[PDB]
């Protein structure tokens, strides 16, 4: 919103990676107190980078912070596994201290693996109900970013679905998903093709049904 | 050592009130250049600012939620209040409270305190089956209140190959959640797959054959 | 016998430059190593005096003056000046003996929201003399319509904030300011250095 970050962001131990914060307008003013939060899943955010480049006590010499223009940038040498978090800038505007919306930070810990894609259409025992909800089932891949895309009759929808991840198996380090296509039942008759596209990387996978067809 | 900890509820309604409170010690915030600050973070989403207290009893908050919030200090009790009037299910979130000062923004955060914003009464879950039009099949549960829910594949002899997604609160204030096993296409028509899911507190147990 | 300059120059709150604060240093041993030693100050201006000699110099009587201003205000606190700060709240003399030290307090006295704690007298009839302190808040009748303490047309309040916001560049974040006036008279020196 007032700062813009890539949502993801990954590279391979003992390599370097950045992490950008653009402030999209002019009410951060001179855009001085610029801080960088490491946060573990289930964790509280931890302050690794504060007022662009000093680093609070405690914190490894790996993360730096640095500004050119609007853009702030968070630094990690020689990353390392536990390095994988969620990254957040914080600044101020005349009004409020913001956040940017966060980067998945991914550390690379073994070979990419493409999802199996599975389109699981309504039941009827639903429908009678009069809602319809669509399930798309990303299974055993690696690494976590991936882009699950909704299309009806080939438009892509937007705000009617929501994502679920398993976590990370103990064998394969691999990931399930499942998003979720929720529609009322008329919505959902006013419709043929129901799409999940997934993209990873060079790859976008789009698997589908006809509604009627089954 | 400059510590903070949340408490309050973990269940409103809409419409209601959230009061949350943020005990603090390791420091008094009595000194200039001090402050307190409550955030929040909804599930998968970003952390967002919305009030701040400093020293002197200055207040401020999140210009958009600004007619809803009300902040407050007790210097006596080492507390530090947050109400948020006229709750809404987008308010679910795990609340935040955290030491400020100018020039590091916000630092030593508490642990937080997952707030969950539901009109939803005690409700056992609807199963539905997951089927195409190796396989993968699964159970879609939907609309049950309060969490959890367990799954089972026939009565646990099946484990191989199974992913049980955790809970999402919907928009209507009650769970849902998936349940995969990824099975032989050769093998899927001699054996039959049954999801077991035990919704404990509505005594409700719901057996679903899936047919392949 | 130590100097309480820390007393001066690290203290907790500091005043609006209209209502500037004044501390008397007698009798005691003014070590300017401590404030030599702080990276902290942007301002270090004497006059009258050597910066590298005060740790020789005796005097009769010492001032410690304590406020807060802008940045861009800072080039006000020197002898001649004009300005809203100069003119209506803190005068120096022509004749000025003393140093003039000042840092920026960004990270203590600006706000999220801005910090509306420290005033300036905005207006006055007339111009400070050397050392002069007001601190009234009468109704500025800019006009001629009698004010009778009522906020109007031409009828302004004289204090007017400052509103430190941290989004600021360095020449509109906070400055805190010392000044230090040096009395040598002839008459036995109450304050000297190592
Ligand atoms: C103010 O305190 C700091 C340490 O917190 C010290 O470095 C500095 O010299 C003190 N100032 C004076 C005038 O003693």
């Amino acid at each position: 919103s007032a700062l813009t970050q890539p949502a993801s962001v990954s590279g391979s131990p003992g390599q370097s990676i950045t992490i950008s914060c653009t402030a999209t307008s002019s009410d951060v003013g001179d855009y001085n107190y610029v801080s960088w939060y490491q946060q573990h899943p289930g964790k509280a955010p931890k302050l690794m980078i504060f007022e662009v480049s000093d680093r609070p006590s405690g914190i490894s010499n790996r993360f730096s912070g640095s500004k050119s223009g609007n853009t702030a940038s968070l630094t990690i040498s020689g990353l390392q596994a536990e390095d994988e978090a969620d990254y957040y800038c914080s600044s101020y505007t005349t009004s409020s201290a913001v956040f940017g919306g966060g980067t998945k930070l991914t550390v690379l810990g073994r070979t990419v693996a493409a999802p199996s894609v599975f389109i699981f259409p309504p039941s009827d025992e639903q429908l009678k109900s009069g809602t319809a909800s669509v399930v798309c089932l990303l299974n055993n891949f690696y690494p976590r970013e991936a882009k699950v895309q909704w299309k009806v009759d080939n438009a892509l929808q937007s705000g009617n679905s929501q994502e679920s991840v398993t976590e990370q198996d103990s064998k394969d380090s691999t990931y399930s998903l499942s998003s979720t296509l929720t529609l009322s039942k008329a919505d959902y008759e006013k419709h043929k093709v129901y799409a999940c596209e997934v993209t990873q990387g060079t790859t976008s996978v789009t698997k589908s049904f006809n509604r009627g067809e089954c | 050592q400059i510590t903070l900890k949340e408490s309050g509820p973990t269940l409103v309604k809409p419409t209601q009130t959230l009061t949350l409170t943020c005990t603090f010690s390791g420091f008094s915030l009595s000194i200039s250049g001090v402050g307190v600050g409550w955030l929040r973070q909804p599930p998968g989403k970003a952390l967002e600012w919305l009030a701040l207290i400093y020293w002197d009893d200055d207040k401020r908050y999140s210009p958009s939620l600004k007619s809803r919030l009300t902040i407050s200090k007790d210097t006596s009790k080492n507390q530090v209040v947050l109400k948020m009037t006229n709750i809404d299910p987008v308010d679910t979130a795990t609340y935040y409270c955290a030491h400020h000062s100018i020039s590091t923004i916000f630092d030593h955060w508490g642990q937080g305190t997952l707030v969950t914003v539901s009109s939803a009464s005690t409700k056992g879950p609807s199963v539905f089956p997951l089927a195409p039009c190796t396989a993968a099949l699964g159970c879609l549960v939907k609309d049950y209140f309060p969490e959890p829910v367990t799954v089972s594949w026939n009565s646990g002899a099946l484990t191989s190959g199974v992913h049980t997604f955790p809970a999402v609160l919907q928009s209507s204030g009650l769970y849902s959640l998936s349940s995969v096993v990824t099975v032989p296409s050769s093998s899927l028509g001699t054996k039959t797959y049954t999801c077991n899911v035990d919704h404990k507190p509505s005594n409700t147990k719901v057996d679903k054959r899936v047919h392949h | 016998n130590l100097c309480p300059f820390g007393e001066v120059f690290n203290a907790t709150r500091f005043a609006s430059v209209y209502a500037w604060n004044r501390k008397r240093i007698s009798n005691c041993v003014a070590d300017y190593s401590v404030l030599y030693n702080s990276a902290s100050f942007s301002t270090f201006k004497c006059y009258g005096v050597s910066p590298t000699k005060l740790n020789d110099l005796c005097f009769t009587n010492v001032y410690a003056d304590s406020f807060v201003i802008r940045g861009d205000e800072v080039r006000q606190i020197a002898p001649g000046q004009t300005g809203k700060i100069a003119d209506y709240n803190y005068k120096l003399p022509d004749d000025f003996t003393g140093c003039v030290i000042a840092w920026n307090s960004n990270n203590l006295d600006s706000k999220v929201g801005g910090n509306y704690n420290y005033l300036y007298r905005l207006f006055r009839k007339s111009n400070l003399k050397p050392f002069e302190r007001d601190i009234s808040t009468e109704i500025y009748q800019a006009g001629s319509t009698p004010c009778n303490g009522v906020e109007g047309f031409n009828c302004y309040f004289p204090l007017q904030s400052y509103g430190f916001q941290p989004t600021n560049g360095v020449g509109y974040q906070p400055y805190r300011v010392v000044v230090l006036s040096f009395e040598l008279l002839h008459a036995p020196a109450t304050v000297c250095g190592p």
